[PDB]
């Protein structure tokens, strides 16, 4: 009955975990400007996320089917970021001032860096049609979003068209989002909302986007390059520079015993957990 | 005893509170069982 | 192995349970006219609800996310009812004839007393905008609803506007309901439906309602004043005037034994349950 | 500790199981043309379905709340198919060319045989109103669907009306579907989708359909005539002509032992399962 | 034996029948275990 | 031992992966318990 741990987070067989610091999984994947540390991440053994990470959704809103994505994250060990729609290519929509003070970078209005907040151009917002064929060997995690304005005037100012939609189709996904104008209390100075969506695009499939307003377009998606045993661990601890074969949220374990006492949610070759004293 | 219950972390949102509770009482449920099973193997 | 119980429902340490009689949780909270017994309720230890309470949703319909609300009810011990939008304040919408024979009171057409069924006035239904800032120390349970008519003619008669919406915003809620005109079999003489929604409004947050038809506005919400261990027990028994330290759906237990036989779903300091004979 | 099985699927007390071969539950119930073997099925003990049945949804799409229907299927032993809206009765909508090469029969374009894919007639698609009163002693399983086209032009070609809906009402169901035009990759040569829905119609209730386009109308529903213990078993095995009192996905068991080793998911009077060797 | 499985009542709607069943077979599952564990502690 | 855990097959879709996992680890959980309980009744 081992009762002792080293009170810090180590590598798991010389493979360093991804420690998110004050960023959440949502902030990392969407590209919260406070999360540049994680723009391109090396292979991980497990992932560590604090209870209430401070930098999550900078612009207030929602990440749709978020817990299922997280669950889908704990059997992935390595993403490789790739550009699927270059910000450069938006010829008929303003693509450079979709920013907000709710998403500061160095005290300047910025925005999640993996998606683009398109806005009208010359008092017009033509219908957008874009495709990406996944010509890679690997599955892709694609993310996009919708902006829910706070009134008819705002809608018409940003997007011209009073009534708008976003349709997204793959070989399995048949989605058609409609923005929800409501009156909301300000979170981070904003009463508008952003709602985000994701899908896994299988090799050789294609994703087709079409919209006439409120579209938060992708720029970067994620190649799932290494699948394998992984986890998301909720911990407050910082990185400990050590190494181990058994990790817990409380700290690592170097032991020979058959049982342990620390924390039920462990990862690696570990003694079995009991409540005993 | 190599094949004993191992708990996994699972996450549920603000409107998934019933299945969060179901999950918690199951993971606890099995922990409480194997705790009892190891304490009474010894004794 | 205690096998004996007193076959009735007692207090739990001198705290009387809330026995709903023939009302359901839905009928109580929404204010079914058959449920006036429970307009203002003193602190409870646990709640008792019959299998099929006769007075639930008088006007046929649906209580959205009902089981999650019930679950949220079994760690509450005391609501204190407060008025958040006075029925008196509806200047431009008829607020006094939103009633139905499906909701009788003393054989007269009435309606759930905690929400108001607004109707048009002088052939018009202006856009409704209302806010309530929760200026209390405590969380609020706010309830509202939508009326799904049974045809275009009914829609236009009651609400003038053929196409309508209800938007509700807090700091977390971003809802926009649209009435669903269908043709339905009569339940309680009615083929229209009412669908109800709820949210917890945190201290200092504000709820904002906006609609141009089909709105079932709140009048009274609930201050969650006492949080603590509680439960909803499904039982057919009436109140027994006694007292106890362990209650079951079958009856109370006065015992010293380590185990018991009666019913698996008990509340209080209790012997452990086994299936043994 | 019985370790031996007969490696094939038998009857369960002289009651033959329903072996779906290469059809799925979805293909059987909707009436995939490749599934005529199962047009009218005799009483079953249990149901057998392969891991990836080849004939499932011929026209690409979705079966809504499918797993709940399957669960609802494992306490049913006998359906009796009945006609609730005769294909003959569609006077103002074309009812005979709603077919597709994605649903071949003998290499000819066909379609699921239990539902009808209505199309416009003389450049018009009047509003459809139909009712069926369940005048049977038994519950009915009613199935219907919606067609999601791949663009505005297709919508207008097939259905005339650019903006359409399907509303379905019972005494409990209050549904209003809207087709979702998206751009999708071709599955089985098709980029349109069909989405299917179901409901149980209680004795004496009535179902009311109303639509002005994209409606996949029912023709045949199912009388649930025999309720009782049943299951859906996932197996690759063909029918074995034998008989048994205990069946597993791996094969049947003739044994006297108290325990067994084969497969955890068994049906009938069976020895208890253990992982032991 | 102070820490033995205690069942809670949970409620599920008409289209939550799978998780209702999952919940039932779990609460029964643990009851059946502790029944066995108490009957065989005695014996 | 007549009242021992019996596993039922349950099905979950592509976005029900958490409760599929919850279900799997429960059915395994109880199987692992009764396996242990029968192996140690013998011994
Ligand atoms: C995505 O692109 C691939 C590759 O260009 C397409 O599939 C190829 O092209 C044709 C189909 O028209 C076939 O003859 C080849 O066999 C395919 N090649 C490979 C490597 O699969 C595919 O059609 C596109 N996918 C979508 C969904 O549009
Ligand atoms: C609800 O009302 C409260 C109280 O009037 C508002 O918060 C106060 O007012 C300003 C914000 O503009 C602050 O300077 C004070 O510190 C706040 N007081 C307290 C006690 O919090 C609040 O803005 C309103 N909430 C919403 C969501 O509109
Ligand atoms: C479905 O049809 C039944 C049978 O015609 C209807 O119920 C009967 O008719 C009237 C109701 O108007 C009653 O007086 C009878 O007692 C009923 N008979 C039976 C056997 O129940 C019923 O109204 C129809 N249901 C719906 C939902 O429209």
């Amino acid at each position: 009955l081992e009762k002792t741990h080293n009170g810090k987070l180590c590598d798991l067989d010389g493979v360093k975990p991804l420690i998110l610091r004050d960023c959440s999984v949502a902030g990392w994947l969407l590209g919260n400007p406070m999360c540049d540390e994680f723009i391109n991440v090396p292979e991980w053994s497990y992932i560590v996320e604090k209870a209430s990470p401070a930098n999550d959704l900078c612009y207030p809103g929602d990440f749709n089917d978020y817990e299922e994505l997280k669950h889908l994250l704990s059997r992935i060990n390595h993403f490789e970021k790739i550009q699927i729609i270059p910000k450069s290519s938006w010829s008929n929509h303003e693509a450079s001032s979709g920013v907000s003070s709710a998403c500061p970078y160095l005290g300047k209005s910025s925005f999640f860096r993996n998606v683009v907040w398109l806005i009208k151009k010359n008092s017009a917002y033509p219908t957008i049609k874009r495709s990406y064929n996944n010509t890679n060997q690997e599955d892709l995690l694609v993310l996009w979003g919708i902006h829910h304005p706070n009134d008819a005037a705002e809608q018409t100012k940003l997007y011209q068209n009073p009534t708008t939609y976003i349709s997204v189709g793959t070989s399995t996904l048949n989605q058609r989002l409609v923005p929800k104008i409501a009156t909301r209390s300000k979170v981070n100075g904003q009463s508008g909302r952003m709602e985000f969506f994701w899908t896994i695009l299988k090799p050789n499939d294609a994703i087709n986007f079409e919209s006439n307003g409120n579209f938060i377009a992708p720029e970067y998606a994620y190649k799932i390059v290494k699948k394998g045993d992984s986890a998301i661990m909720k911990s407050e601890l910082e990185y400990g520079n050590c190494n181990t074969k058994c990790q817990t949220p409380m700290g690592a374990i170097n032991s020979s015993m058959p049982f342990h006492n620390i924390h039920p949610l462990t990862i690696g070759e570990c003694p079995k957990y009991v409540k005993s004293n | 005893m190599n094949t004993q219950f191992e708990a996994v972390g699972r996450e549920f949102n603000n409107l998934e509170r019933r299945i969060e509770n179901l999950n918690k009482k199951m993971e606890d449920g099995f922990l409480d069982v194997w705790t009892y099973n190891a304490e009474l193997l010894v004794l």
